[PDB]
């Protein structure tokens, strides 16, 4: 869900 | 002699007044026998200490009067009032029965009296480590504190020394909290309004609040501190509270960048600890005052409460709840929120040189000096706040107004902490509207109450500047496209909701910063008529406010 705006950063 | 004239009780009468003729001739001159008393001084003093019991009004009315004539002719015969004040503060022994048990009020005014006059003529000089009659003279307070014998209005220029009585460490400072909490619960109201307007009762209190305003107003204490926002604490809110407002916006600039985090850290442990009591007053600190003293200038970059709230933060917010019980979770929830609203205004006046860069703040954050960006607290705060808002009730239904409240506080964390530091529009949508739907896992449902029925009076009056628009609307309608000569000739609890305000400021940001993917997810979430009214209505009301 949200880690695939973690690994963007 | 002079003195053993003045210390006689003879009576007298122009009739039936009584008027001693001590009492009499001090009435009459009053101030060359001052000056003869300033001719010698030291045995003026320590014979007028002889008799102190039976004389008790006279000879305080001698040192009153004399005091005012030393005091108002500073500008001759100078370098005086300092051995004055130096030899007269040490023979307080003499004075035992005026402020104890079964003496007169009016005696104890007077003491006082000499009290505001050997604190108004010198400067802080007779303060520290026993300098000169200090102990035994603030036991005579203590007991004028302690007793059950003065007034509610005649302690109004009595609690007014306590600046002059903020500069110690404990021990005497403990039975100074007992005195203080002592004379609140017997002369302050339990919890609020209790008393009617007007009456010689409630202004006598408000004037209490205010002489305690007036004090701390210069004393920059955390010691009397904790001990008024108690009482600023026991209702939701009070009658007088602006006042402890602006006073609070008055303390906050006054230099003193270390005693600021005195003030925090120590009503942060008032907060902070277990205490059983009631849930709006065991937060109302951090709710009310915490905040309201933190944001306005009380450090423009402080990292000590916010180098120690970075232990004492996210402990309490990487936790478990107890469900079996409502006291263990409504502490928890209710200081995870606070812990919310810390971070949330801790972001939201700090500048980025300081925390978000490879800074000393992330070099206390974690033990040594970061090569990272900086972004690792942040990103504990911003995994645990999605956490928050997108956690499920899909079968709870325990205490869900505390959790609606704490949904929004959440988000209101995660609005602080996205839009203050960081410039891409990658989070922009990437943290704010992308809602990815797997299970539950939305947003509004979740952090939005959605059970009630807003109820509306309609337009009740004034529609005055309001006509004026409509005309100029229909100015810029017609002669911007087809304007003839004129053409027709004929003949709120929305708003104040904890949830507006954090939008409208972030899409007033989002504006002035660069079809979007989040306008496209409004967009179908406003004319989807199975999404509830309430959000409906809310984000009507965002985009009405945000033109």
């Amino acid at each position: 869900d949200v880690d695939d705006l973690l690994d963007m950063i | 002699r002079l003195v053993s004239l003045l210390l006689n009780p003879a009576v007298l009468s122009t009739a039936v007044i009584h008027f001693s003729h001590g009492e009499y001739f001090y009435s009459l001159f009053s101030e060359t026998i001052n000056t003869e008393l300033l001719k010698n001084l030291d045995l003026a003093v320590l014979e007028l200490m002889q008799s102190s019991v039976d004389n008790t009004k006279m000879v305080s009315a001698v040192l009153n009067g004399m005091l005012d004539q030393s005091f108002r002719e500073r500008a001759n015969q100078k370098h005086q009032g300092l051995k004055l004040a130096t030899t007269i503060l040490q023979h307080w022994k003499k004075c035992d029965s005026w402020w104890a048990k079964d003496s007169p009020l009016e005696t104890k005014m007077a003491v006082l009296a000499l009290l505001a006059k050997i604190l108004q003529i010198d400067s802080s000089v007779s303060f520290n480590t026993s300098h000169g009659s200090f102990p035994e003279v603030f036991t005579t307070y203590i007991s004028l504190l302690a007793d059950t014998k003065l007034d509610l209005h005649l302690k109004g220029q009595a609690v007014t020394l306590l600046p002059f009585f903020t500069s110690l460490t404990g021990g005497s400072l403990e039975e100074l909290r007992r005195v203080l909490e002592q004379l609140i619960v017997a002369h302050f109201p339990m919890q609020s309004r209790e008393f009617p307007p007007g009456t010689p009762r409630f202004n006598n209190y408000v004037d209490c609040m205010k002489k305690f305003l007036d004090a701390l107003e210069l004393s920059q204490s955390p010691m009397l501190l904790e001990l008024m926002t108690e009482v600023l604490c026991r209702e939701q809110q009070h009658v007088m509270e602006e006042l402890f407002q602006s006073s609070f916006r008055r303390i906050a600039r006054r230099g003193s960048c270390v005693t600021q985090v005195g003030l925090l850290e120590s009503v942060y442990e008032m907060f902070r600890k277990d205490d059983p009591r009631l849930s709006f007053t065991r937060q109302s600190f951090v709710d009310r005052s915490l905040l309201t003293l933190l944001w306005h200038c009380s450090l423009d970059a402080l990292r000590e409460f916010f180098s120690t709230i970075v232990v004492d933060a996210i402990d309490v917010l990487k936790s478990r709840f107890t469900k079996l019980n409502e006291s263990t979770f409504d502490t928890q929830i209710t200081k995870k929120m606070g812990y919310y609203k810390i971070l949330d205004v801790m972001y939201s006046r700090l500048p980025k040189d300081d925390v978000h860069a490879k800074e000393s703040k992330i070099n206390q954050v974690f033990h040594g000096s970061c090569i990272t960006e900086g972004n690792e607290l942040t990103k504990t705060l911003i995994k645990l706040c999605y956490d928050a808002f997108t956690e499920n009730m899909a079968g709870e239904n325990q205490l869900l107004e505390r959790r609606r409240l704490y949904h929004c506080a959440a988000y209101n964390c995660a609005i602080s902490v996205i839009c203050c530091v960081f410039n891409e529009l990658k989070f922009y949508q990437g943290f704010l509207f992308s809602e990815k739907p797997e299970k539950n896992l939305l947003i509004f449902e979740n952090l939005i109450d959605l059970k009630r029925r807003y109820n509306f009076p309609v337009e009740v009056e004034v529609p005055m500047e309001r006509k004026k628009k409509y005309i100029e609307i229909r100015k810029e309608a017609r002669e911007a496209a087809n304007g003839d000569s004129d053409g027709p000739s004929y003949m709120d609890e929305l708003n104040r909701h904890e949830c507006m305000a954090p939008l409208t400021a972030l899409v007033k940001h989002m504006h002035r910063s660069l079809l979007p993917s989040w306008m496209k997810f409004l967009h179908g979430k406003l004319g989807n008529p199975i999404v509830p009214l309430n959000i409906r209505l809310f984000l009507a009301k965002l985009v009405i406010n945000t033109e």
